[PDB]
Order: structure tokens, then C-alpha cells, then sequence
């Protein structure tokens, strides 16, 4: 079966080097053009590089010239993208795809390249329901996950039992270089004394788990 | 060669006829393709050579070229076809894509539920105070969020994030976060989130050290 399995992705420092692999099975690789196209989170499709099947004449996008190097090896039937002089603009999922009928038919699953200076685990803060969070029989509560780097953090509520009403927002880049996101849920107001609400924050690059029971704001007077 | 794609977004109904166009910056002959992508999955080849159907793709799909105008059309939009679409040109050697056409679901207008969240006392230990305003399940996407500290309109110290369309009610939800210094937060008192969306304006407020 024609399979395009990618590997090599991971965290990498700026002006550094990482090698992605595009393992081709089924077909011969040196018989079709091969391309790398990438996609920065929440952005469009950007072509990165191509390698010709005969005599391995390579061509790259203006943005990557001289920094990225594409290569192939028929022994392993895999193409490589050697990335050098890595920038933060290079953070993206990198796909490999085969050329067929003037376009691109088969694709890899895509491996993530995460540029980073240093790893920062998250601080998690409660977004507590109160009278300023209660409208039309509905109370809102959530979890603020702040100052982590890099992505992703994943958020669940009550270990996945609580799924309806949930909104986990895309992470945003604060002017500090650290990421930040919130995960909220709307629940019936009456439930606030009937059910506990726990957000489960997972940040694999710092091996941090946090579990935050979100409770109504206690009134001081 | 710039593949300029239009529109960036549009909302139609199931059974609507839908047309997406892509205009090449210089003649690319007919060396053009169309892809569909659904979140967290690789693109699927839809049309190759401007007009020819890739084998296996549904027949409501089709493309066409007039000069440097390349068009994609779904004659009767099906639920599976709600996605983002991309054109591509492959002339000579440098490949370029379109910016994207998000095809979203039409639904009736809806005002947001507006909730406001003071900073937690745990956070103040770090010297920064975050105020979060939540706009819940509204349609369509367009919304202005303004932040007021002691009646003084803020700028530069807020950021916004929007969800994609909800898988059930096809609404959007937005959050805004205002970031202040601990000291700046503890000197002022009244914190307000003003929301304008559609023909609706909502202000939610609290006074520091309330409840
Ligand atoms: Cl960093
Ligand atoms: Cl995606
Ligand atoms: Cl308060």
C-alpha cells in the first residue's frame, strides 16, 4: 500500500537544525516529484520545497532558500527536509506530498515542528462563577491557562464527562512570548451546588498536569 | 506568482449553490488544482488541471478556467462539504496557494451571553491581573469588545480569541482578556466589558473587591 509516513518533528531552538522524514512505500519515490508544504497554526498552505525524480534537481520557496535542504534516498525510499537556521516563522505542521496530474494526490499525516527558546509550564487560574457571570438561568465558569510555552495545552472538564457547553479557545501569543488560553463552560445555575467543576490542563512539553476545581467566588462581606 | 483567492469567507445553506474563485497574477496556463481541508487533517485533492475531477471526489464538485480566473463550484452543498478550500498553481517550478475560502453554515442571528470574570486572588501573587470577558454563542462572527477601567477606555492591553463554528448550533464564541499590572489593578475600582454585536450592546461590570 502506498503510504506516506512522516517523522522527525519535535521541539527545536532558533537558528538550529531538525530533520523531517517522508517515508514512501508502495511506489518508487524516484519516479514522482515530491513536495513539502507547511501550515503555521491557524494559517494557510505554504509550499516549502520540491525534489525532481530524475537527477534530483531541487527547488525551494524564496522564504526557505539556503536555510532548508531537501534530499532523497531510494535505499530507504524516504525524502528528508533538513531544516537549518530555524526561525520562529518555521513553527508549523510540515506535510510531505507526491506530485500527480499537475498537483498533489497523496499526503503524509504531517509532523509538527515547534520552535522554542525555553519550555515553560503553565499557571492555571480559576474563572469563578458569580452574579457577574449568571444570565438567563445559566452560569459560566472556566480556567485561565497562562504563560506557557510552547503549544499545545489541552483542556478537558471533569475528565471528559463534561463535554456539552465547553469552549476551549485557540491559544494567543501574549506580547511576552508566552502563550495563553482559556477554557470555559456554561452550566445551569442550579447545578453550581449540585456538581463540582474541574478543568484538566495537560502541557506535555513540561510534563505538567494541573487539575483546578472551579468554585463560586466566596464573598468577603 | 500570487494566487489571489476570493472570498475569504462566506456562509451558505445545505443545498445552496456555491462558487469560489481564484485569480492568477500571471498566466499559469491551466496548471491549477483545488483542495479541501477539514480541521486537523491533511488536504484532499479535489480538482486537477483547473477542470478535471480527481477520481473518487463527488460530482457536485467541478472547476473552470476563463483567462486567469479559476473557479470552484459545488452545485448542491452537502454537510460533508463544509470546510476550508484552497486553490493551487503548479506552473514551471515555484508553487503558490490561495489564502483560503472558509465555507461556513448560515444560521439565524443571535446575541451573545456576556459574562465577566474578575481576576482570582491566586493570580495577584504573580504581579499581573487578568480580566476575562466571555461572549457566548452568537451569530455572526463580527463583534467589538471594549474595555473600561474607571471609565478610561483601554487599548493595547487586551487580546481576543474566537472559536470556530460550533458543531451543533453553528454559533461562534469569543473571549477577550485585559492584562493589567497588579499595582494598576489595585488602584482602580470599576471594570467593565462593553460588547456591541448586531443591533445589541451589552455592558457587564464589577467593582474591585466586590461580592
Ligand atoms: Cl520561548
Ligand atoms: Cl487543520
Ligand atoms: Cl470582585
Amino acid at each position: 500500500e502506498v503510504q506516506l509516513v512522516e517523522s522527525g518533528g519535535g521541539l527545536v531552538q532558533p537558528g538550529g537544525s531538525l530533520r523531517l522524514s517522508c517515508a514512501a512505500s508502495g511506489f518508487n519515490l524516484r519516479s514522482y516529484y515530491m513536495h513539502w508544504v507547511r501550515q503555521a497554526p491557524g494559517k494557510g498552505l505554504e509550499w516549502v520545497a520540491s525534489i525532481s525524480p530524475y537527477y534530483s534537481y531541487t527547488y525551494y520557496a524564496d522564504s526557505v532558500k539556503g536555510r532548508f535542504t531537501i534530499s532523497a534516498d531510494t535505499s530507504k525510499n524516504t525524502a528528508y527536509l533538513q531544516m537549518n537556521s530555524l526561525r520562529a516563522e518555521d513553527t508549523a505542521v510540515y506535510y510531505c506530498a507526491r506530485h500527480g496530474y499537475g498537483a498533489m494526490d497523496y499526503w503524509g499525516q504531517g509532523t509538527l515542528v515547534t520552535v522554542f527558546n525555553q519550555i515553560q509550564g503553565p499557571s492555571v487560574f480559576p474563572l469563578a462563577p458569580s452574579s457577574k457571570s449568571t444570565s438567563g438561568g445559566t452560569a459560566a465558569l472556566g480556567c485561565l491557562v497562562k504563560d506557557y510555552f510552547p503549544g499545545p495545552v489541552t483542556v478537558s472538564w471533569n475528565s471528559g464527562a463534561l463535554t456539552s457547553g465547553v469552549h476551549t479557545f485557540p491559544a494567543v501569543l501574549q506580547s511576552s512570548g508566552l502563550y495563553s488560553l482559556s477554557s470555559v463552560v456554561t452550566v445551569p445555575s442550579s447545578s453550581l451546588g449540585t456538581q463540582t467543576y474541574i478543568c484538566n490542563v495537560n502541557h506535555k512539553p513540561s510534563n505538567t498536569k494541573v487539575d483546578k476545581k472551579v468554585e463560586p467566588k466566596s464573598c468577603d462581606k | 506568482i500570487q494566487m489571489t483567492q476570493s472570498p475569504s469567507s462566506l456562509s451558505a445553506s445545505v443545498g445552496d449553490r456555491v462558487t469560489i474563485t481564484c485569480r492568477a497574477s500571471q498566466s499559469v496556463s491551466s496548471a491549477v488544482a483545488w483542495y479541501q481541508q477539514k480541521p486537523g487533517k491533511a488536504p484532499k485533492l479535489l480538482i486537477y488541471s483547473a477542470s478535471s475531477l480527481y477520481s473518487g471526489v463527488p460530482s457536485r464538485f467541478s472547476g473552470s478556467r476563463s483567462g486567469t480566473d479559476f473557479t470552484l463550484t459545488i452545485s448542491s452543498l452537502q454537510p460533508e462539504d463544509f470546510a476550508t478550500y484552497y486553490c493551487q498553481q503548479s506552473s514551471y517550478s515555484l508553487i503558490t496557494f490561495g489564502q483560503g475560502t472558509k465555507v461556513e453554515i448560515k444560521r439565524t442571528v443571535a446575541a451573545p451571553s456576556v459574562f465577566i470574570f474578575p481576576p482570582s486572588d491566586e493570580q495577584l501573587k504573580s504581579g499581573t491581573a487578568s480580566v476575562v470577558c466571555l461572549l457566548n454563542n452568537f451569530y455572526p462572527r463580527e463583534a467589538k469588545v471594549s474595555w473600561y477601567v474607571d471609565n478610561a477606555l483601554q487599548s493595547g492591553n487586551s487580546q481576543e480569541s474566537v472559536t470556530e463554528q460550533d458543531s451543533k448550533d453553528s454559533t461562534y464564541s469569543l473571549s477577550s482578556t485585559l492584562t493589567l499590572s497588579k499595582a494598576d489593578y489595585e488602584k482602580h475600582k470599576v471594570y467593565a466589558c462593553e460588547v456591541t454585536q448586531g443591533t445589541t450592546s451589552v455592558t457587564k461590570s464589577f467593582n474591585r473587591g466586590e461580592c
